């Protein structure tokens, strides 16, 4: 109704013949919800969102946004890049600032550097706006490719581990403000989540792929909670403390 | 306090000009040293340059002068359509492999070839210099910004794809400050081209225009002959030097 | 001693307008063969220190000693796993591994090289992608070859620099171990800089804690009491585990 | 099926081939199109190459060769020059910072300038004509590989600098894989330069190879004189362009 996976697969040509990646993935994503794929490290969890974001075409599959195909990457389907893509010419500032203007124009300044301002306040790069990406750590490299997705505020986010080099503090704030963003508009987010604890507080569905060639979707969750989830509630919860063993279980089990 | 970005220059001339010198003493090389060459010419051009004698005997600060002018609108048309041609030749692969010989065939040929074409081509002989210094100066800024954009790594690329950045766009905010280093050293190597080619290019003017001063020196073989085409050369690299760093 | 820092103070130029001061009179003291970890805000010189104690950034005012000589410059008996994983994108994952232990062990006759590189691809598990190029790797992917190369070389003093950020339970678990037994088999002692708690306490001996924000010193060195042998499952149920657990949380807190 | 790479050069190259022949609709226009260049050479020059008639008569092919065999050994002494010295300067800036005037000077100048002072120093000219080949065609492949290296990203150092990879081995295995497309865009640059400069350097030697029969159809006007030469460039071109894919 929304965002339909029908059946896609990628197959890349290797010196050494063909090597299967995904294999008959079918996914129904509703609008305004999310969802947290995680998975095993090679499985496949970035090429089957690069597909949605339009980064990579399926060999034998399709994937439609509303009735549509994607092709093509959009402003509507922005991504935070694994390797955190940014331009070392260009400040904190001016990186966020650059996908401010490109994806809509018609204001003028002192508007759109408005939002650029309060989306670094948001990560907490305030003092880091005028250095540029070699200048600054690399958990400070993660939260500009976090202000830049979120200042424009697409359709639907696509999110490869955006909080992968962040502290225990810092993360967790961070994920309160995904939280509050996602809720006041009609975002849908796709996150790749390498932690158990973080997939479940924050996704109304959990999707585990198989490790290894081939990879399909095994053992989908929901995930039963109240939506304004907090910390050091939502484990009081009986619901929780045995679906997050039911994740370990799964990766555990996926090895050979 | 420049002790080691103006003194090694002056260091390293220390070198290349007294073992010049030294390299006469062999009594076969008949290449004038230093003190021969800075004196033969001394007396009337080292003294004063900017001095007129009619005719077309202008010393050598008009001769570099005259010749200023036409490298400098021959590199300046070369380098705006180098850059433009490069950058849509970079992208759009099928184009790039569309005009790939008839670039490579027509990058070969030397300015003296290009002589009695461009005069068939314009009347007037006056453009036809400008020609030859634009069509031999466009290669390494076309090649340099050819390659400059196929080398744009995809992260660059990616982030472009997902904004809506096409068009003059893309290219003033991604592929302009990428491809700097090639850009500006396809113009480096563009601006020593102009004066490469302004031999050939000043045969179809007047005297007047380092060019014409060196190829009627070469022709005419007199006592203070190679002194004059060396210092000639010094007045053209220390120009060229100019417009390097600029 | 071992490793040891007397009065390192790190000062950032910042051309324009500024002076940032990212350390300031670090006094730490490694003995031989301790591991010791890093954690810590992100963006308060984690990475800067570490770079100071592998050479590749020099201290403005002070020094770092490794057994009585001053560290002036990078040593391969003081590899770095590098945050961004510094690979070489026209060298395969055999190759860049073979790279590192090239010069290392010059005179090794080619054929126990040729084990060493293939043996370590086991570790990490990368046995199905020792021919392919970063470019067709993933993140986490490149994160295991990047520590693959590393450990190849035994170095005295290993310097981890978020090596397991990337990594999903299962395999960071399983890289936690066959890292402690290199440091207990071999005499290796190992600095590391993690974002989270629950590795640090399994790995480490004591628990360097950085402070936030500019002019950073050290704040606590709070050690571990627990037996060298660990398995990640018993040391949970030591009743101190918490105690430290939620003391390195407090002191995360009290820096926001 | 070659049906984006091998078409696309021949589709553009019906362009430049059509509108060169309606360009010639212009009286104004004396250069000769397509037709009458490649009917006036047909019956001596494109019939048959590799005819003998007497010295400096030999044909097209044999001047195509001679040519080859200067521009040859004149670009692969500059290929050797240039590339170890651009990993030399491009590394150690101190010494990038103290020659660089002089090369900046010295990569002026005009291959017709260098003709005098190559014979005072190489009282042979058998090697004088090599040298202005060498002279000319070696800046775009040291100032390309200089680039490269200072270009040479931080991550890469690091990992030669952590090992203890310096010397030869960090050349052959950072510095060279590296800077692949630098170094080769300045080869191919300096091919381009290799026969950019033949004309002038075979104004020393016989009348044997392409330069000579360059230089003495523009100096002797024929019917058959631009045809001559426009097709003389041509066999330059492709003969470049054979070089440019290797
Ligand atoms: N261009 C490519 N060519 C060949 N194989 C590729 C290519 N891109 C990815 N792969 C392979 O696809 C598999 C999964 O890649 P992908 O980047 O989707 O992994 P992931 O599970 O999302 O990553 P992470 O380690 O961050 O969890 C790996 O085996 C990888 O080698
Ligand atoms: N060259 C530089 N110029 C200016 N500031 C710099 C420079 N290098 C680092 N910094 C700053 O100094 C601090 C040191 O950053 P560092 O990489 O050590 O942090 P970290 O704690 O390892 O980060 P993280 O946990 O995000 O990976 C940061 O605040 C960074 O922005
Ligand atoms: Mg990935
Ligand atoms: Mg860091």
């Amino acid at each position: 109704n929304f965002l339909v996976v029908e059946g896609v697969s990628k197959i890349y040509p290797t010196p050494e013949g063909p090597y299967t990646v995904l294999d008959g993935i079918d996914l129904k994503v509703r609008e305004g919800e999310f969802v947290c794929l995680i998975g095993h490290s090679g499985c496949g969890k970035s090429t089957l969102l690069n597909m949605i974001s339009g980064f990579n075409t399926p060999s034998e599959g399709v994937v439609l946004l509303q009735d549509k195909p994607i092709t093509e990457p959009g402003p509507d389907r922005m991504m935070v890049f694994q390797n955190y893509c940014l331009l070392p010419w260009l400040n904190v500032f001016e990186n966020v600032y650059l996908a401010v203007d490109a994806v809509f124009p018609n204001k003028p300044q002192a508007e759109k550097r408005a939002i650029v301002r309060e989306h670094l306040a948001m990560v907490g790069l305030t003092e880091a706006a005028e250095k540029k990406p070699s200048q600054i750590s690399g958990g400070m490299k993660q939260r500009v490719a976090i202000a830049r997705a979120l200042s424009i505020r697409p359709q639907v986010l696509i999110l490869d581990q955006p909080f992968g080099a962040l502290d225990a503090i810092t993360k967790e704030e961070l994920q309160e403000e995904l939280l509050q963003i996602w809720s006041d508009h009609q975002v849908t987010v796709l996150m790749i989540t390498h932690d158990i604890d973080e997939a479940l507080f924050l996704a109304d569905r959990v999707v585990m792929m198989t490790n290894g060639p081939a990879a399909q979707i095994g053992e989908i969750l929901d995930i039963p909670f109240d939506r304004p989830r907090n910390r050091r509630r939502i484990m009081e919860d009986p619901k929780y403390y045995d679906l997050r063993n039911y994740a370990l279980d799964f990766l555990f089990n996926r090895f050979a | 306090f420049l002790w080691k970005k103006v003194v090694p220059p002056l260091v390293a001339l220390g070198i290349f000009l007294v073992i010049w010198q030294l390299l006469c003493l062999n009594p076969n090389f008949k290449l004038p040293g230093p003190i021969e060459t800075f004196s033969e010419t001394w007396d009337p051009f080292i003294i004063n340059p900017f001095f007129d004698n009619g005719e077309s005997d202008k010393g050598l600060g008009w001769q570099i002068l005259s010749s200023l002018g036409r490298v400098g609108l021959g590199f300046s048309l070369a380098a705006i359509a180098g850059i433009i041609l490069g950058i849509l030749i970079g992208v759009n692969p099928l184009v790039y492999n569309a005009v790939d010989p008839i670039f490579q065939v027509l990058r070969t040929v030397p300015p003296l070839a290009w002589l009695p074409i461009s005069l068939a081509a314009f009347q007037q002989a006056n453009p036809s210099a400008i020609f030859v210094i634009f069509i031999t100066s466009i290669w390494p800024i076309l090649l340099n910004t050819t390659v400059g954009v196929q080398q744009i790594p995809q992260d660059y690329i990616n982030v472009a794809k997902v904004l809506r950045l096409k068009g003059v766009k893309y290219f003033f905010k991604i592929v302009f400050p990428a491809t700097v280093p090639y850009i500006f050293t396809g113009l480096r190597i563009g601006i020593g081209l102009s004066w490469l080619a302004i031999v050939a290019a000043e045969m179809l003017v007047g005297g007047v225009g380092i060019g014409s001063f060196i190829w009627d020196a070469y022709n005419t073989t007199t006592e203070t002959n190679l002194s004059e085409i060396i210092l000639a050369l010094i007045y053209v690299g220390l120009v060229g030097l100019l417009l390097d760093r600029l | 001693t071992f490793v040891e820092i007397d009065h390192v103070d790190r000062i950032f130029d910042l051309p324009n307008g500024g002076r940032y001061i990212a350390l300031k009179n670090i006094e730490l003291k490694i003995k031989q063969g301790e591991f010791v970890s890093l954690i810590g805000h992100s963006g308060c010189g984690k990475s800067t220190l570490l770079n100071i104690i592998a050479g590749l950034d020099r201290a403005s005012i002070g020094g770092v000693t490794l057994e009585g000589r001053e560290i002036r410059e990078p040593s391969p008996d003081r590899m770095v796993v590098f945050q961004n994983y510094s690979l070489l994108p026209w060298l395969t994952v055999r190759e860049n591994v073979a790279l590192a232990v090239d010069e290392v062990y010059q005179g090794k006759s080619k054929g126990e090289r040729r084990a060493i590189i293939e043996e370590h691809i086991d570790m990490v598990g990368l046995r199905l992608a020792a021919n392919k190029r970063p470019s067709e790797l993933s993140g986490g992917m490149k994160q295991r070859v990047a520590i693959a190369r590393a450990l190849a070389t035994r170095p005295k003093l290993l310097l981890l620099d978020q090596p397991f950020g990337a990594l999903d339970a299962l395999t960071r678990g399983s890289l936690q171990e066959q890292l402690m037994k290199i440091c207990n088999e071999h005499q290796i002692t190992c600095v590391m800089v993690t974002h989270d708690v629950d590795e640090a306490l399994l790995l480490s001996d004591r628990v360097v804690m950085l402070t936030n924000g500019p002019e950073a010193h050290i704040g606590q060195i709070l050690e571990v009491p627990i037996s060298r042998p660990r398995q990640r499952l018993e040391v949970v149920k030591h009743p101190s585990y918490y105690n430290l657990r939620n003391e390195i949380i407090y002191f995360l807190n009290q820096q926001k």
